[PDB]
């Protein structure tokens, strides 16, 4: 309820940038091939019409610290996580793909 | 739970601190008081020895709070000292107001009282302590009493508190006469005392005793510690050793 | 919740819960009812029985201030005990310092501030008394000055001026019949049976003298407690006067 | 030992003999199933069985592809995906040309996946996702579609049209009555007020509350006031949600409700069906979010609603979604309570209306011993009052028969506790 | 307000105006945004000192 | 442990060799036992003796029931023990659970409590019945009651609560005579030594 | 949770204390107070437990006040010691102060103000004991027994039975008990007193303890044998 | 992995490419022999829709 | 002797003639007829393979056909054809299929089950009419609201009340709260229903929801009835296991208990029975009331109440000129009304330990001493002493 949304969708628009959204509350799956899957969809999309601007809701759901949380396909969204990162490094830096991301805790 | 503090009552309004100073008394020796009707026995055990422990300098369930009234102990002893101490400073109180020794059972009634106190009032803990008190005064001449962790007493002719509480009860009434003997009841404390005991051999060192006697020394309530020497000779009379 | 395990902590509206619910040790116990006239004040009560074996005639729930001032009370009687002893002494202290009447007025605020003491200390009035009181008064009586008053003295609260007020646990009922039924016009014999009538409607007992105790506040009478005699004419006033209708 | 010993064989052997007695009993039944009217069922029945024309399995549609775009041709494409309608018309390096579209991919109740065809009666107007078809026993093709799910004729009993309650079988013209009133009523009236003013008009209502409380009593009492229809479906009583079965539960209920004017959706009990997700728990469901994610978006979609209103009533809002807890969804929220003394002689007076009984009662006289309490304690106490009223052979329950039915449901309360008080005296 | 949120303050505000409708009036003021904070909260709105 | 051989022989023989003398002289009939005390007593193994005499079924079970599963589960296995002690009738059922599960269940409740707590509640209808005992000796073994669940505690629907001794001089000297035949006797007698020295805790 | 203190209070208006307290009394045994016309019977069940136990030296559950007030009580033991001694002074300071015999009215009043003392307290629980005061005074002839309760709320009552299992002692002794007529006669007081106690102790003619109180400061316990007729009178009768 | 239970192992097709088999994607296994068939999109959900 | 000659005079011939009646009857209903019947027949089994495979009808499409969900994997679209008619069958109910090619070919179950046989029970109840004495209260409650409605609907109608639904036994164990409901069941002469709560569940999943629905539906059929589901604590808040292999079942299982008990309709005509330890192993609220009226707690026998249990048994053994009623009573203090049958089963063994055909005093006082000591608290009188 702080706005990060609200400035974030703002802040693409202005930079001449899309406002890709990814919907993290309703990526939740313990389905190890559909959770998976799913999230390399909207990354790619990201990349083609690129500049953009990812914003990424809660990571208390996505990508949890502690394991102590049953998840088995969230688990695989996790390490989806890591994969964006390394492949906004595919113009050199970040610049052209940027990623914002939010979290609760 | 509601074991917080004396003030609080569980919904069955039992409370548990007094439960579980009934229980400390358990968790220290057996100690045994037979009334016999030509004189009252203490007896109790040690909960200690080591092989380098001594114990002869002293009993540390034992003592005189008067020159007529003494008390056998059970629980812990660092709650015992205190108010073994109270007792008897209470006993010279009425000896100098009065003029002549305590009764038993106001003795007994202000010990109670005062360990209800620290349940009925303030912060301070219960103590659980359990005494025996032998006495004799003109009321009721010999009397034998034992003291609640609950804070009240009632009379005897036997009881039993400190380890083993319902085997020594048993084993005691079951060779209680009406009567008895001194000798007897002497040959009676220690054969109850090695069967509650773990230790296999009941050696003098384990033993306290202490007889009682106004059929000894007439005109006179005299309070006798039985030493070594003599405790020893006992137990071979009861087959002990 | 977590706001009524502490005397000095507040709500989040601003209030004491501990205090709240001394109103409902208040509505617990059974009703009072008093009804303040140009005449004089009649004061009633209920009382519960349980066996037959217990003595009515010998409890009190309207119990005496002063020889013109009474009160009712409703709530825990093991604080009414200690509320009722303090009121007595002001008003004979009142006398010792002045030789002359208590203001009913003034009794009410001096109960309150035996009220007030919920733990310790405070200036300007030292605090004895280490929870919460659980039993409100009705308060009757009569100075000259300001004649015939009734108030209701709230320990949660202060005190209130009523000119007629139910408490306990019929009071919601009451308070709207006694709307329809204080009138500037009352007389003090037409009073004590409207106090019969309300009592009945909310009481789920049986209407006799065994529960039930007028009493008045006339000032040329003295206070007077009434006797079994006395009200179980006036029960029988009332049930000829409503056959009738 | 003669009377007994003797006397023993001979009732052990009767009891052995009625137990060989059932056996022989229970080997033969009543002869057939052979009725005269569907004997001439016969003449159709030998043809039809020993043809190749059912069973058809049940399969249901959950993925759709365009049957050109799809990328069937692996030779000279690339990727999964084609031109999304062309994949084999641009180009005859493939070496094949195909004008097949929306052939559909269908699952088995075995979860089994496959593509087909369709056939002389299929055209891609009669198929749809989540629609369910027939296919083949052996080679797999769509031959007649069927209706969407299971959720059709159970849907219908639950809603049930112009209810005959109102606000006299409530008791109590309680707080959150009042706000209910203004909901949906008030900007059914009056659109123009709420326009000027510059606020979007309440539509969404959450009723929630402890049990017994009557928050439906009240929902349905508005719903014939406004003299709107209304439509009600409840997802602790429906229970159809596998895999997006339950967002078709929804999907047409709400899609009925908007085709029809003055309209009221009543989403009930949604603690679970459309409720709190168990992804997180040990459950491991996410079928009950499917029905989450479809109920969200009617409601947004359906905006502004032309004052036809959305109403809620769920138990807990601890089973709710955050996203319907933004407001354009929900707007108003009532918390349910225990009734006022008053309120709580209303339900007495109802009760006690349909009973035949002695008039000379008094409806607040009884309430006032009664504590604060649920509506549908004082249900109990008139139906409790009943049986000891029978019992004694009264016709009519007195006053006093309802005070002895009052006073042990409380004398269970005082054993939970502690008994005996200083109200004997006092 | 203290320790309210984004969307705490705009649920206030909107409430607010629903509050003034129900009144007769069709115009929000300062007095009706203080009732719309009092449905968040518990708190009475009008209550007679002796409690508060 | 003479003590218990001769009860063990009382409660379990009398009612299963003839029904009819229980019923005439007393009423009811027992539902069972439930053996507790120390550990290294030799229930087990004495109850073990009581199955060979009677000429009586056996079978044992061994610990709490999900185990089996090659056919079903072992949820309905319990089920199963009606049917099979009845057909199979006359049994002795020396049913296990030592219950080292200990009274942290005793008063749970939560956790994953209700399957056991279902195992050994359901046990307890198919041997008092709703009509017919298909056995009257399902028998219960375990360290001590405090651990022992209250439903299956409770007696009038289990019989019968017998508590082994830590031994005697008199028991140890008994124990001691057997297995020293077996061994090599002692010249000038010297098993009477053993038994002075020092009573075990345990058999 | 408000069953912590006695500071704090339940939504109700009670404080748990008071109502575990009156359960305590349940612990203790049965004591049961009757009135005639010209006396009070105040009569017990008493505990034998085993042949070691004593009754000389072993408390009664009647304690007397002084010459012309009496005392029963029912609760744990220990906590009504230090009240039974603590009235007992109190009742001497009346003397002192007045130099009048104590009244039962004062006594009553002055005994559970000391639990309603304790009661009003947060910091420190009152007793658990219920008790019954009965007496009579030089001047006045009107026989009289009250009550007290942990709460430290005294109310009178013409016959009352507290302790253990009293709920079914006390609904006998209504129907009995008119207070157009109580018994006329002490030996008919006492009839009625041992009908009662029949009921708690099971058997046991040892185990009923009866004293009586009459005016002008006549208190007397029962010789054994005394209470031994009544009890084979009702049993012929019965 | 095979939607008929198994995981199995299969000589790869020589009209699809390497390049088009990879971890997740979708494929169409033909019913009469496992062997790779064709290649078909990728399945969504309501939860996708609001991702673009 | 002379009145169990009386009962062997009765049951012999009239049993024994029965057994033989129906034994020649077989042959017997064979012979009236030798056409028509027999041609119908002849065609069923022509057209009627062998086996044939169960279905479970899901529900009807009025066309001549139906959907059935089967133990084979897929679902099928069969038809309703050959000696079934279309109003012969309801929804939910069990029908036979053809095992070539599935067809509706008749129904010969109508929701024959192995569940409805666990259920369903041909047994003798335990107790009749309350034969063992004891809790007579308790018993004037349940029958006021079980029995009652049964026998006699019209005094509801006067009354103008609706007639009550269920009740609930709760509280100790050795009560025989589960015997009373079997008493009212056999007084009626109702259809009773044991089944337990427990035997819906286990570790393989999704097979609950149907039982519980299976239930409701038999329970309807053969109504009036009186349904006891034994046990209902095991289903209740908690949870199977805490890893996994449970997690859904219980969970699924209650809810759909609840809920088809109201959607009958508020009916004083199928009673339901929920045994439980209590509510504690209960979800807090259930379902929850004025709906489910009532409630009967059970609490320990008082002195009366377990003289009452104990008279009984004591009469069935050999003396009780030995020692007297009153004293094994004023020796004994209150316990459940199992500990006083305990009391009993252990004076017998005792009669056997002596070797002696007469229960003589010795064994009642040692008898009472055993069930005392198991079973055991002395801080009630050691707080206060
Ligand atoms: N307002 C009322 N007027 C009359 N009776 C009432 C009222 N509220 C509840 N009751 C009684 O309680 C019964 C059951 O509760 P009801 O169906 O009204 O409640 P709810 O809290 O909406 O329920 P659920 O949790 O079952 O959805 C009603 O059938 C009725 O007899
Ligand atoms: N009374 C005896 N006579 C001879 N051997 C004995 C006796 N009692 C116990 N033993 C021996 O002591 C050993 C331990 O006993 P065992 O393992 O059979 O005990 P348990 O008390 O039934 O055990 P658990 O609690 O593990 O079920 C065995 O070697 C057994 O043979
Ligand atoms: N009113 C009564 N009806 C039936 N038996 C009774 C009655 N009162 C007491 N009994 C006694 O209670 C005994 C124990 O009954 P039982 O063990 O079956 O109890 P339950 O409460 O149904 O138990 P569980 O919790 O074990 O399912 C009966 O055998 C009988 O001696
Ligand atoms: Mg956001
Ligand atoms: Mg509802
Ligand atoms: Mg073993
Ligand atoms: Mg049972």
């Amino acid at each position: 309820g702080t706005g990060k949304t609200l400035l974030a969708r703002a802040c693409a628009a202005q930079t001449n940038a899309t406002f890709l959204k990814l919907a993290a509350p309703q990526l939740v799956q313990m389905y190890i091939g559909e959770g998976a899957k799913l999230v390399r969809d909207a990354f790619a999309l990201a990349k083609e019409k690129a500049p953009t601007i990812i914003f990424i809701d809660e990571l208390d759901a996505i990508g949890t610290k502690r394991f102590d949380s049953e998840k088995s396909g969230d688990r695989e969204v996790q390490r989806t996580m890591l994969e964006l990162l390394n492949q906004l490094d595919g113009f050199s830096s970040d610049d052209r793909v940027k990623v914002l991301a939010a979290t609760n805790r | 739970r509601y074991d917080s503090r004396t003030t609080i009552f569980s919904p069955e309004g039992r409370l548990y601190q007094v439960e579980y100073a009934l229980e400390s008394i358990s968790h220290a020796g057996t100690a045994i008081g037979i009334m016999a009707s030509d004189g009252i026995v203490l007896a109790a055990e040690r909960k200690v020895t080591s092989t380098l422990l001594e114990q002869d300098t002293s009993t540390e369930k034992l003592y005189k709070l008067n020159d007529k009234i003494a008390v056998a102990v059970a629980g812990l002893t660092a709650d015992a000292e205190i108010l073994i101490n109270t007792a008897r400073i209470h006993a010279q109180n009425y000896l100098k107001t009065y003029n002549e020794d305590i009764p038993v059972e106001i003795l007994v009634r202000r010990l109670s009282d005062i360990k209800q106190g620290y349940t009925q009032h303030g912060g301070l803990r219960p103590f659980g302590v359990s005494f025996i008190y032998a006495g004799y005064d003109d009321r009721y001449g010999y009397q034998l009493y034992t003291s609640n962790p609950s804070g009240n007493y009632t009379g005897w002719k036997a009881i039993s508190v400190g380890a083993n509480t319902s085997a020594a009860q048993t084993l005691l009434q079951m060779d209680y006469k009406d009567d008895m003997k001194v000798d007897d009841a002497i040959e009676l404390a220690l054969k109850t005392l090695s069967k509650t005991t773990d230790s296999s051999a009941l050696t003098y060192d384990r033993l306290e005793f202490a007889t009682i006697r106004k059929g000894a020394n007439d005109g006179e309530v005299y309070q006798k510690i039985f030493k070594p020497q003599e405790i020893k000779d006992i137990l071979v009379k009861t087959g002990i050793t | 919740s977590e706001y009524d395990r502490g005397v000095s902590t507040f709500s989040p509206e601003g209030r004491l819960f501990q205090v709240e619910y001394s109103l409902e040790a208040i509505k617990l116990g059974s009703t009072a009812i008093g009804i303040a006239t140009k005449e004089g004040v009649v004061l009633g009560v209920e009382k519960r029985a349980t066996s037959p074996l217990l003595e009515s005639d010998s409890i009190e729930k309207i119990v005496e201030i002063d020889r013109h001032i009474g009160c009712a009370m409703s709530g825990l009687t093991a604080d009414a005990r200690s509320m009722i002893e303090h009121a007595r002494t002001a008003a004979v202290t009142h006398n010792l310092y002045y030789d002359e009447d208590i203001n009913v007025e003034s009794l009410t605020q001096s109960v309150c501030d035996l009220a007030l003491r919920f733990g310790e200390g405070a200036s300007g009035e030292e605090r004895l008394m280490s929870r919460p009181f659980g039993v409100a008064l009705l308060i009757a009586g009569h100075d000259a000055d300001d004649g015939y008053q009734l108030f209701h003295a709230e320990p949660s609260g202060t005190f209130y001026r009523y000119n007629a007020k139910a408490i306990g646990s019929g009071s919601e009922g009451a308070q709207a019949e006694l709307l329809n039924e204080w009138h500037s016009s009352l007389t003090l014999k037409e009073a004590e049976l409207l106090v019969l009538k309300i009592l009945k409607q909310v009481m789920e007992e049986k209407l006799d003298e065994n529960n039930a105790q007028l009493s008045c506040i006339t000032k040329q009478d003295g206070f007077k407690i009434y006797d079994n005699e006395k009200t179980a004419e006036l029960i029988k006033e009332l049930k000829e006067k409503e056959a009738a209708e | 030992a003669a009377p007994y010993a003797a006397k023993l064989k001979q009732t052990e052997n009767d009891l052995k003999d009625i137990e060989a007695r059932i056996k022989e009993k229970a080997g033969v039944k009543e002869s057939d199933t052979g009725l005269a009217p569907s004997h001439l069922w016969d003449i159709m029945g030998d043809r039809q069985r020993l043809g190749e024309e059912h069973p058809l399995q049940v399969a249901r549609c959950t993925k759709i592809i365009k049957g050109n775009g799809e990328s069937d041709e692996t030779t000279t494409d690339n990727n999964n995906s084609g031109n999304s309608n062309s994949n084999s018309n641009q180009q005859s390096t493939d070496a094949d040309e195909d004008d097949e579209d929306a052939k559909y991919v269908i699952n088995l109740k075995q979860i089994a996946k496959f593509v087909v065809g369709l056939g002389e009666r299929v055209s891609p107007t009669d198929i749809e996702e989540g629609m369910r078809v027939g296919v083949d026993r052996s080679k797999y093709n769509i031959e007649l579609p069927l209706p969407p799910r299971i959720d059709p004729s159970v849907t219908m009993m639950t809603v049930e049209e112009k209810p005959d309650v109102t606000y006299s079988d409530v008791g109590g013209c309680k707080d959150q009555i009042e706000k209910l009133r203004e909901v949906v009523e008030l900007p059914l009236l009056s659109p123009e007020r709420f326009a000027t003013l510059g606020i979007d008009p309440p539509k969404g209502i959450l009723l929630y509350g402890p049990p017994g409380t009557g928050k439906t009593l009240c929902a349905r009492a508005v719903a014939n006031r406004t003299d709107a229809t209304f439509i009600r479906v409840i997802g602790s009583e429906l229970v159809q949600k596998y895999v997006g079965e339950g967002a078709r539960m929804v999907r047409e209920l709400f899609e009925m409700a908007r085709t029809k004017k003055a309209c009221i959706i009543f989403f009930d009990e949604i603690d679970a069906v459309g409720g709190a997700r168990f992804d997180d728990g040990a459950g491991g469901d996410n079928e009950v979010q499917r029905t989450m994610l479809e109920l969200i978006t009617q409601l947004d979609g359906f905006d502004p609603r032309g004052n036809i209103k959305v109403m809620f009533a769920t138990n807990r809002p601890n089973t709710l979604d955050p996203a319907l807890l933004r407001p354009g969804r929900i707007d108003r929220k009532v918390e349910f309570s225990l009734p006022d003394l008053e309120g709580r002689a209303n339900i007495f007076r109802i009760h006690s209306k349909s009973m035949s009984v002695e008039r000379g009662i008094r409806w607040e006289l009884i309430s006032r011993l009664c504590p604060n309490s649920t509506g549908a304690e004082l249900r109990s106490v008139c139906t409790e009052a009943g049986m000891f009223a029978i019992r004694a052979r009264r016709k009519v329950a007195t006053e006093k028969d309802f005070l002895k039915a009052v006073d042990k449901v409380i004398s269970g309360y005082k054993k939970f506790s502690s008994t005996s008080r200083y109200m004997q005296y006092n | 307000t203290d320790e309210f949120n984004g969307a705490q303050l705009k649920a206030v505000t909107v409430e607010a105006g629903m509050i003034a409708l129900r009144n007769g009036q069709s115009s929000v003021k300062h007095e009706d945004f203080v009732e719309g904070i009092s449905e968040v909260q518990a708190r009475k709105s009008k209550s007679v000192s002796f409690y508060a | 442990l003479t003590k218990q051989i001769k009860e063990i022989k009382e409660v379990i023989e009398l009612p299963v060799k003839h029904p009819e003398l229980f019923e005439s002289l007393g009423i009811a009939q027992p539902k069972g036992v439930i053996l507790y005390g120390p550990p290294g007593t030799g229930k087990t193994l004495l109850a073990r003796a009581v199955a060979h005499h009677t000429d009586c079924k056996f079978i044992r079970v061994s610990g709490a029931e999900l185990v089996q599963k090659y056919i079903g589960e072992g949820s309905r296995m319990v089920r199963e023990l009606f049917v099979m002690a009845r057909e199979h009738a006359p049994s002795i059922i020396f049913m296990d659970e030592i219950d080292s599960i200990g009274s942290t269940r005793v008063e749970g409740s939560g956790g994953g409590d209700s399957e056991v707590q279902r195992t050994m509640l359901e046990l307890l209808n198919q041997l008092d019945g709703f009509e017919t005992s298909k056995n009257i000796k399902i028998i219960m073994a375990t360290n001590r009651l405090d651990i022992l669940d209250p439903a299956l505690l409770r007696p009038g629907r289990i019989d019968r609560k017998i508590e082994f001794p830590p031994p005697s001089v008199a028991a140890r000297a008994e124990i001691l005579r057997i297995h020293s035949r077996k061994m090599n006797l002692t010249r000038g007698i010297n098993l009477r030594k053993v038994a002075e020295k020092m009573n075990g805790c345990s058999g | 949770g408000y069953d912590r203190a006695l500071s704090i209070f339940s939504p109700d208006g009670h404080i748990f204390q008071v109502e575990y307290a009156l359960e305590a009394v349940k612990r203790g045994t049965c004591a049961v107070g009757v009135k005639g016309k010209n006396c009070v019977v105040l009569g017990c069940e008493r505990r034998s437990t085993l042949k070691l136990q004593d009754t000389r030296i072993t408390p009664s559950k009647v304690s007397k006040i002084d010459s012309h007030v009496v005392l029963s009580f029912s609760g744990l033991n220990a906590d009504s010691r230090i009240l039974i001694e603590k009235a007992r002074v109190e009742a001497q300071s009346h003397r002192l102060t007045l130099e009048d015999p104590v009244t039962v009215e004062y006594l009553t009043r002055y005994v559970a103000g000391v639990q309603q003392r304790y009661t009003q307290s947060g910091g420190v629980r009152p007793f658990g004991v219920s008790t019954l005061i009965a007496g009579f005074d030089p001047r006045d002839d009107e026989p009289k027994l009250y009550q007290t309760e942990p709460s430290g709320i005294y109310s009178s009552w013409s016959a009352q039975t507290i302790g253990r299992n009293s709920k079914t002692v006390r609904e006998f002794l209504e129907k009995n008990y008119d207070r157009k007529e109580p018994p006329a006669t002490v030996e008919e007081c006492v009839k009625l007193t041992v009908r009662s106690l029949l009921e708690v102790v099971q058997t046991g003619a040892k185990n009923i303890e009866i004293t009586v109180v009459k005016p002008d400061s006549d208190i007397v316990a029962l010789s054994s044998e005394e209470i031994n007729q009544y009890v084979t009178q009702i049993e012929q009768e019965k | 992995k095979t939607s008929s239970r198994q995981t199995v192992f299969l000589p790869m097709v020589g009209l699809v490419d390497p390049d088009k088999l990879k971890p997740n994607d979708l494929v169409g296994v033909n019913k009469d022999s496992y062997l790779i068939l064709d290649t078909l999109p990728s399945e969504f959900d309501s939860r996708v829709k609001a991702m673009e | 002797t002379r009145c169990k000659l009386k009962l062997l005079r009765m049951e012999r011939i009239k049993d024994h003639l029965l057994l033989e009646e129906e034994f020649v009857s077989n042959s017997e209903i064979l012979k009236p007829f030798e056409k028509k019947q027999e041609e119908e027949k002849k065609q069923l089994e022509e057209i009627r393979g062998n086996p044939l495979s169960i279905g479970t009808l899901e529900e009807i499409i009025d066309d001549d056909h139906a959907i059935v969900t089967s133990p084979t994997m897929p679902d099928y679209y069969v038809s309703i054809l050959s000696f079934v008619d279309k109003e012969l069958l309801e929804p939910g109910c069990s029908v036979l299929l053809h095992h070539k090619t599935m067809s509706i070919v008749g129904v010969l179950q109508d929701d024959a089950d192995p569940m409805v046989s666990v259920m369903k029970m041909d047994k003798s109840p335990t107790e009749s009419y309350s034969d063992i004495g004891g809790l007579e209260s308790q018993i004037q409650e349940i029958k006021e609201s079980v029995e009652l409605p049964l026998t006699h609907p019209e005094l509801y109608e006067e009354m103008g009340i609706k007639p009550p639904k269920g009740v609930i036994l709760y509280g100790a164990p050795g009560t025989g709260k589960t015997l009373l409901a079997k008493a009212v069941a056999n007084q009626t002469s109702a259809t009773f229903l044991r089944i337990v709560g427990s035997e819906l569940i286990q570790k393989y999943l999704g097979d609950g929801p149907r039982l519980c629905r299976q239930i409701f539906k038999v329970a309807g059929e053969n109504a009036p009835s009186i349904v006891f589901i034994d046990e209902i604590d095991a289903i209740g808040t908690k949870r199977y296991d805490s890893n996994s292999g449970g997690e859904r079942e219980i969970q699924r299982t209650m809810l759909e208990l609840l809920n088809q008990l109201d959607g009958f309709d508020d009916r004083g005509d199928v009673k339901v029975i929920m045994a439980t330890n209590k509510i504690e192993t209960l979800d807090p609220a259930l379902i929850r009331p004025g709906r489910i009226d009532r409630k009967i707690l059970f609490e320990n026998p008082d002195l009366s109440t377990k003289k009452k249990i104990l008279g009984i048994h004591t009469s069935k053994m050999n003396l009780s000129e030995d020692v007297n009623l009153e004293t094994l009573v004023t020796t004994k203090d209150d316990l459940s009304g199992a500990d006083i049958q305990a009391m009993c089963t252990e004076a017998g063994l005792l009669a056997l330990r002596e070797r002696r055909m007469q229960v003589t005093a010795e064994d009642f006082k040692q008898a009472k001493e055993r069930v005392m000591k198991n079973k055991v608290e002395e801080n009630l009188e050691g707080l206060y002493l």
